[PDB]
Order: structure tokens, then C-alpha cells, then sequence
């Protein structure tokens, strides 16, 4: 009894992997200035269209 | 502003009134009037007070 690999299949699976890896981690939402969903005080109508 | 009003009592949720003396020294209170009728006599909103 003896146990080799195929060395071929393993690495074209992998790269499948990493393409997908490569179209997800990588990307960055640049964002600068923006509403504020953080309210001290009672507001009404405003407060409640923002925060929705 | 009379949404605002609105949306911001109806998100509390209660209408819990409590009377609060004051001074009002000086003018005549209550003020009824004609078009509020209570009790088939003349009246007025009963959260404010009319001062003549
Ligand atoms: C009400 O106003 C009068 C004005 O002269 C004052 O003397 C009196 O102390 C006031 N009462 C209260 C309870 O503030
Ligand atoms: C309004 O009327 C009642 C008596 O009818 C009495 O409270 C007082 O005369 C007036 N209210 C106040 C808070 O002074």
C-alpha cells in the first residue's frame, strides 16, 4: 500500500477559491460625510425619516 | 409642525397628565367658552387653561 497526490486538481480548485476570495475581501466603500443617526434630543418628523 | 407633535406623542405612547399648580395670581382662570360645550355648559380644552 502507497498514498500520492495529484498535485494538478488540487491547485485549479484552490485558484477557483482564491478568484472568489480576491472579488470579495479585497474591495473598500470609500465615505466621507453623511447623515447622523445618533439624536441627543426628541425631534419629530426629521428624526424619524433619517433613522428609517 | 402638527405632524411632528403628532409623531412625537404617538411615540412616547401615553397621555399621562399631571396637575401642576402655578401661580397665576392676577388673572381670571378657567375661561369657558361657547363652542366647547361639556356637560351642556360652556368649557374649554381641559389641558389649558384660559386666562382673561
Ligand atoms: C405669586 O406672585 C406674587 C407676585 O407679587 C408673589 O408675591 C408670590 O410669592 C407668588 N407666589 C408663588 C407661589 O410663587
Ligand atoms: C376653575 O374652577 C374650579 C371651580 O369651578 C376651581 O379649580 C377654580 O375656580 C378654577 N381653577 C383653578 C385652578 O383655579
Amino acid at each position: 500500500r502507497g498514498q500520492a497526490a495529484d498535485l494538478k486538481s488540487t491547485q485549479a480548485a484552490i485558484d477557483q477559491i482564491n478568484g472568489k476570495l480576491n472579488r470579495l475581501i479585497g474591495k473598500t466603500n470609500e465615505k466621507f460625510h453623511q447623515i447622523e443617526k445618533e439624536f441627543s434630543e426628541v425631534e419629530g418628523r426629521i428624526q424619524d425619516l433619517e433613522k428609517y | 409642525d402638527y405632524a411632528s407633535l403628532r409623531s412625537l406623542v404617538a411615540s412616547s405612547g401615553t397621555l399621562e397628565f399631571n396637575n401642576e399648580s402655578f401661580n397665576w395670581t392676577g388673572v381670571t382662570q378657567n375661561g369657558t367658552s361657547s363652542a366647547c360645550i361639556r356637560r351642556s355648559k360652556n368649557s374649554f380644552f381641559s389641558r389649558l387653561n384660559w386666562l382673561t
